[PDB]
RNA sequence: GUGGUGGCGAUAGCGAGAAGGAUACACCUGUUCCCAUGCCGAACACAGAAGUUAAGCUUCUUAGCGCCGAUUGUAGUGAAGGGUUUCCCUUUGUGAGAGUAGGACGUCGCCACG
RNA sequence: GCGGUCGCCUCCUAAAAGGUAACGGAGGCGCCCAAAGGUUCCCUCAGAAUGGUUGGAAAUCAUUCGAAGAGUGUAAAGGCAGAAGGGAGCUUGACUGCGAGACCUACAAGUCGAGCAGGGACGAAAGUCGGGCUUAGUGAUCCGGUGGUUCCGCAUGGAAGGGCCAUCGCUCAACGGAUAAAAGCUACCCUGGGGAUAACAGGCUUAUCUCCCCCAAGAGUCCACAUCGACGGGGAGGUUUGGCACCUCGAUGUCGGCUCGUCGCAUCCUGGGGCUGUAGUCGGUCCCAAGGGUUGGGCUGUUCGCCCAUUAAAGCGGCACGCG
RNA sequence: UGAUGGAGGUAGAGCACUGUUUGGACUAGGGGCCCAUCUCGGGUUACCGAAUUCAGAUAAACUCCGAAUGCCAUUCAUUUAUAUCCGGGAGUCAGACUGCGAGUGAUAAGAUCCGUAGUCGAAAGGGAAACAGCCCAGACCACCAGCUAAGGUCCCAAAAUA
């Protein structure tokens, strides 16, 4: 998961306080992944841990992605010192603030789906737990 | 109709706004009191620096 | 490459609400028409709010969404 | 191209004012009625 | 009642529907006249009063949209403190946005004809 | 050092006044316009749908829908539909002498300005006009050129030459401009300073590096976990490649070797043990264990490495990469 | 310090604009298959699918909104005693750390660069074992007097084996 196109190339790391504004909620799948503390989230997290979550589902039942990766974060190569400027773009992530719903599911039996989720919460940094639909 | 306002912490480390007012209502040592009318501008210097005096009627 | 920028140009209010002004000083500094002039305020060349009599400055809104200058002599 | 330029008084020749015009969209030597400070009064002042 | 003309944040609006022209206002009849269209008397200008409320306009119904919007709670936050201190918590004061109860199909003047 | 930058304008950083740094994140300027200025009058956009010769997605035309989603010379922000956008007529206020008072400000400068007078443009009048929607489009002084001038004129009259006013000559762009005029080598070097500032070692940090783990898709005939374990996740250590510049520049000697060792254990051998995809002999992996031992040469200054020949084994590191 | 009035768009929040973005509905349209080819019209992949719409996110350089604070001001109030202006004499232009708000860095550094408050600098004393910058607190002096602050009370070691 990468933005097609980012108005600028080189952005604020930020800062992440207090929960998350919005998607505290599940709203389309049966069973969501809910983040109990607030982290950075790469794509190649959200990545790992969407392959994990379907190939347990066995494409049965729906994914949803929550989150996406709009944030870009640069780095400096090893022997480089400090100034002349900002480092290139490396990678992207999503700053996720406890209380999101990163990921949702449905179309699935209750037992397979908390099992599943326990994989994809294990691929991810931020410590979990499951929430059902309302 | 009056209040005591006495002294109880040092005004060392505080906010210049804070040691202004302890002056301003014209404490000096730590412990110094002094009498003063109960207007609501003196009840508001009082609960700018309440944490450093005491107030007896 | 970046590391360039202008200097500031030290806009907004130069006078109070309730303030008494002298002819001619300057009440606010803009571009364009953030607050329009009132009574008494002119406009100047550069979207300048200036009084054009002495009085106490006032800031009031023009309608719905746009604010307005007025200077009052007593 | 744009050039700076002096518009003569015709009456008194006395070069009053400083202005500038782009010598290829007006060729010709710049004419205005401008006041004369001099004579203080409106006088036709031609490019130099 | 209508026509001019203003003040007040659209609570004056928009949408939909209904009624009226007695006067008034309008459409409306014309281009000889002043005047005019980068062509057109459509418009602007002028002259004039056969017809019509059809439209505009006025009055009225409507909460569909737009607009206004209390209280409660919450986010943030000044001040004073704490913790396991990229953050989090407590006391105190302040307190949104959002979401709602609701408000509201205007009101305050002056003139002229009735 | 190389690269980048140097003045000016706009935004974000900037923490709801103003101001506010970084070799922080984005862009612009060194102009243009005789109308793209002034004024009087007049007008309202972009797109979408429907219909329509050439004509096509899209040329021009018509109706409706359309509050700005257009335009505003030129970057961005702010602003503008009572227009600052667009069109027409007339014009030259893109005026002269100023200017109460303000903003900005170390100074020099910079910005705004009602209003007074002179003489005007437009408009019936009100009234507007000292350029452009606003904010860049610029350069001190000295020196010199051009024009004006009721100023001065070394005994006097002239003159020569100055003054005053107006204006021209700057990529003086290192943009408050050293001079009208200026590039290099030094390991033959020297002096005054600095741990204000680098190279060695120390310190902080741990991205990287080494090691240890979590989840388990898989490989393993079957069988995730004997063994290996992708995509991902989390730590420890302070031996690597680095970052910082805190002690030392009135001196802390730098590689390798030799002599002497000592310590850590993430154990190379030996000892004990579990699991095994352990028949036995061999092993693999993991657990406990630091008592002792852990090589002699060829090549290279070497460390490292390769090779030869051995050994139970030929461990990995720290000690100023121990030890001048 | 209070009362009153103001200017401003941050925290937060929001999607009304602009970017970034998820899923669903529908679909112009585009894809190859065959019939028909003058490539003319289909009918197709739950083929790819703009726009719209529904639902859901996201933003330093987005805003329909919008604080607490701070700021400007008042012939205002209470308390206080400084503010200007003129002149003589300076020194300073290496700052450090801590807390809070940002950037750079890797949301590393006793890193770096600003904003804001404090301390050190130029501050002795008590506490933090020792420990400029943290906590409490500002030494004119004498005392073999007393009350407290931070921090403490079993022994070193003053005070609860409360
Ligand atoms: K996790
Ligand atoms: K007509
Ligand atoms: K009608
Ligand atoms: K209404
Ligand atoms: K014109
Ligand atoms: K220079
Ligand atoms: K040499
Ligand atoms: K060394
Ligand atoms: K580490
Ligand atoms: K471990
Ligand atoms: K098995
Ligand atoms: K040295
Ligand atoms: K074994
Ligand atoms: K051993
Ligand atoms: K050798
Ligand atoms: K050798
Ligand atoms: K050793
Ligand atoms: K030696
Ligand atoms: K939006
Ligand atoms: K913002
Ligand atoms: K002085
Ligand atoms: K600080
Ligand atoms: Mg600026
Ligand atoms: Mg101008
Ligand atoms: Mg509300
Ligand atoms: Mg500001
Ligand atoms: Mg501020
Ligand atoms: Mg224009
Ligand atoms: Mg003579
Ligand atoms: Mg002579
Ligand atoms: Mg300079
Ligand atoms: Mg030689
Ligand atoms: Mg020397
Ligand atoms: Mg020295
Ligand atoms: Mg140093
Ligand atoms: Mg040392
Ligand atoms: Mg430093
Ligand atoms: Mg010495
Ligand atoms: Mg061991
Ligand atoms: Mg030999
Ligand atoms: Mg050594
Ligand atoms: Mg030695
Ligand atoms: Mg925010
Ligand atoms: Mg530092
Ligand atoms: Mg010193
Ligand atoms: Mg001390
Ligand atoms: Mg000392
Ligand atoms: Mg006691
Ligand atoms: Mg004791
Ligand atoms: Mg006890
Ligand atoms: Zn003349």
């Amino acid at each position: 998961l990468v933005p097609k196109r980012v108005k600028h190339r080189r952005e604020f790391r930020g800062k992440m306080r207090g929960e998350a504004k919005g998607g505290k909620e599940v709203a389309f799948g049966e069973w969501g992944l809910q983040a109990t503390e607030s982290h950075w989230i790469t794509n190649r997290q959200i990545e790992a841990a969407r392959i994990a979550m379907t190939r347990y589902m066995k494409r049965g039942g729906k994914v949803w992605i929550k989150i996406f990766p709009h944030k870009s974060y640069t780095s400096k190569a090893i022997g480089v010192r400090m100034g002349k400027g900002k480092g290139a773009p490396e990678g992207w992530v999503s700053p996720v603030k406890r209380g999101k719903i990163m990921f949702e599911i449905a179309g699935v039996p209750e037992e397979v789906a908390r099992e599943a989720l326990r994989l994809a919460s294990h691929k991810l940094p931020v410590k979990t737990k499951i929430v059902k639909r309302e | 109709a009056e209040l005591k306002i006495t002294l109880k912490r040092s005004v060392i480390g505080r906010p210049q706004n804070q040691r202004a007012t302890v002056k301003a209502l014209g404490l000096g040592k730590v412990n110094s009191t002094v009498t003063k009318p109960a207007n609501e501008a003196i009840k508001g210097m009082v609960n700018t620096i309440s944490h450093l005096v005491d107030v007896e009627e | 490459s970046n590391g360039r920028d202008s200097e500031s140009k030290r806009l907004g209010a130069k006078s109070a609400d309730g303030q008494t002004v002298t002819g001619g000083s300057i009440l606010y500094r803009q571009r364009g028409t953030k607050i329009y002039p009132g009574v008494n305020v002119g406009i100047g060349g550069d979207d300048t709010l200036f009084a054009k009599v002495d009085g106490v400055v006032r800031f009031e809104r023009k309608g719905r969404d746009k604010k307005q200058v007025s200077v009052y002599p007593v | 191209m744009r050039v700076n330029i002096t518009l003569e008084c015709t009456s008194c020749k006395e070069r009053n004012y400083l202005t500038n015009k782009n010598k290829r969209n007006n060729p010709d030597r710049l004419e205005k009625q401008k006041y004369c400070p001099r004579e203080r009064k409106v006088t036709l002042h031609r490019e130099t």
